């Protein structure tokens, strides 16, 4: 097969590629914080990348991040309004390829 | 040599690269902003956690629309040849594709442009990540049961 | 430790867990369609799934899918403005757990 | 037993799921809106790929905003009970949260609201997959150069 | 009778017609939004300003969402048909298109489409009036010099 | 002359008509409030309507009002970003007829 | 009475003063327009300045723009979508002054 | 001399001023955007129309994005001491807050940016009108009948 928009000559890559997002909530809610512990967010990702590092791909460690996120946390709060809540990260990959911080 | 395949990004450069921590948590009485309590947990953590992944942590707080600005594009013009990927963390206020400055907000594409295949070419090819802890709208969750 | 926000005794999950939306393209980018063989995105997700189905999880699949649009795909118009242009799929897990399409 | 982790979703339920397909190609000439020549090789790969996968695919050719909204909120009435995900891919114009019926916008979030968690029991704790083939606004990607 | 222009709304209607005030100074602390001082001032200037003007004020302190919408909806309910007009006052922190509740936001839409031509006919060809005191963004004008 | 839009038997409005917003400020932009003299937009509304009222048509009175706050008024903040700021309220009519609050 | 926000020794004005966007249609709505006639909102426009620029000021001028719009048109389509619509249109000033085009 | 009250704008220089007419008709296919039919006769209304009002009608049709940005620079940086005002009418497909060139759109603020207070010293003072016939959206007026 043969086509006009691909196979070109000069190599090229999107300016936008190989950029990750990792965020810590849906697009459009607010995000959790602790007053005291930190955000629920940067506490999972730690512990998530203290322990899954040297072992897994970053799109599975930030999988276990959204899991933890999900499932461990809901919020307090002395308003009813924003009592009970919960949270789920959001990864957005336009990378190109798998990531492994070891080598 | 045998089969090479290339699904994973090139990692063993000598250095891992970058880790910009922007921490954002006194912000200016002018803004009405409320001071985010926790926060310099987060920034420990991560400068702990990616500092055992072999990063060159630089943290940041309480930085200015401009300043965060300047701190971007400086960062993006340093020569990033010898560094494996770049990591930037923002820890502030925010709403959809902003995040906040102590004085103002910050449109998160200006950040990243800076990065850009085209705009930082010691980067290229290389991975470019972003984790941001701020808001992205009012929307509240409010979950459900699992059976 | 103990907190006001964890280990709840009746155990919930967000009504927004366990969606994951494959995006053909980037937030705020137009999306490429070949009149003739479809849509960039469409192409490389059959292709992938029809190949990696019963041996990657679905997320390293799609993954595939981002690396394939990204690098194989430069759109043709006649129109400079739309010559020459690329695409990076976006994929958005809410997902709280691996999927596997075989068992 | 032996320990469980339960990292994977369960997928050896009876049956895999349903794998609605909308593929609207052809649009009310009211709207202005052009036709999307080469959808229906996306449809029909689409499925021949999930029936593979042993999805029961439903394909609907040139929905209305109306149809597609009861078309969605039928599918999530039914008994998803012995399925275990959920598939809907979704092939038209749109733009950034919007996927367009052949005389009119639908809002992304008025279709996945009826398979939210607490109003399809039947698909609590099970997957629920949109793919989406529409454009997210009208920035154009100029690409970079690899080396 | 003589010629007939009808270019004025017919303002002499028995009652002038309400001019409801919501003023929203104190916030839940669950918000993180500051109390707007200053406020109160402005609706005793309104109050005074519209009652000399012959119309029937009614004021609201901090009201939740909830109860901003109910407000609405009840007064859209009532029978206007003696009235000339209807004046609505919103002081309270908001976005583009919202104003907050003391709990959160309620778009300024769903408030006024109380008011509709077809779901408020007592209002029918009258005049709707609103006026808005509240954040529509984060821009600041510099403003310029004038010679 | 003839067409397919105009002069319907049955005379019907739209359900948007008879509508006016005025509204503080500009669109996009933030809105001024003096913490002890209330805010710019209504201090001005309501000394025009005190003055005007019994004279003036409304878009009138209010195009008063934006000229009182557009060049009476400026920001004071002991931060620098929020300092000697302007406001312009922003007329939003869909009024079908002139409006006097006197007869 | 004296404060900090006002009578400032150098007179300056709101760069974004002294503009008036006159738009077809109401915030978040299509607008309309004849394939042979032009839009409505233009006709309308051309029709009102040329019976009354000599006679009223502006804005008056735009509210009988407004009224016959909203008025005198409604669509016409053979998709039922689009059929039998209204239109309002949208004044939105930001002018410190009244406007008169003669003198 | 007399009581001099300055309530309506100096329209007595000796030029009324500029009349900026942008009609796009004809899109490029690339764009899939539609023809407008019936423009032609809008831009010859307006054109009549400011003519009899001493305007300096200027007509350009089917611009590009570019070209519309270039035109409206130009036109900001000419002298407009002598003139009384400045006017300019879009004719094209457009959303909320954008007008669309013959090749993509452009935004609404980067063309009236150009006549800012502080960017063209010669309109300082002066009205600057801007009359848009294009769309703001995708929702329709379903109209109510009047009694």
């Amino acid at each position: 097969a043969s086509g006009v928009d691909d196979d070109m000559a000069c190599h090229k890559i999107p300016v936008e590629a190989d950029f990750l997002y990792a965020y810590s909530t849906a697009p459009g809610y607010y995000s959790w914080r602790n007053s005291k512990d930190g955000s629920w967010f940067i506490q999972s990702l730690c512990a998530m990348l203290k322990q899954y590092a040297d072992k897994l791909e970053f799109m599975h460690i930030l999988t276990r991040v959204n899991r933890k996120v999900a499932t461990e946390f809901e919020s307090f709060s002395f308003d009813a309004t924003f009592h009970a809540k919960k949270q789920i990260p959001c990864i957005v990959s336009m990378l190109t390829k798998e990531l492994y911080f070891y080598h | 040599s045998g089969i090479s395949l290339d699904n994973s990004y090139k990692m063993d450069y000598p250095e891992m690269g970058l880790c910009i921590i922007i921490n954002n948590k006194n912000f200016h009485k002018s803004t009405g902003m409320t001071s985010r309590s926790g926060t310099d947990v987060d920034a420990a953590n991560l400068r702990e956690t990616f500092r055992n992944l072999k990063y060159e942590v630089r943290n940041k707080n309480d930085l200015t629309r401009e300043e965060i600005v300047e701190l971007m594009r400086d960062v993006s013009k340093e020569d990033h040849s010898k560094r494996s990927s770049f990591v930037c963390v923002l820890l502030s206020h925010g709403e959809e594709g902003i995040i906040f400055g102590t004085n103002g907000p910050v449109d998160l594409k200006k950040i990243t442009n800076f990065f850009r295949g085209d705009r930082c070419r010691s980067l290229t090819g290389k991975p470019k990540l972003f984790i941001i802890q701020a808001c992205r709208g009012t929307e509240l969750d409010c979950g459900i049961e699992t059976d």
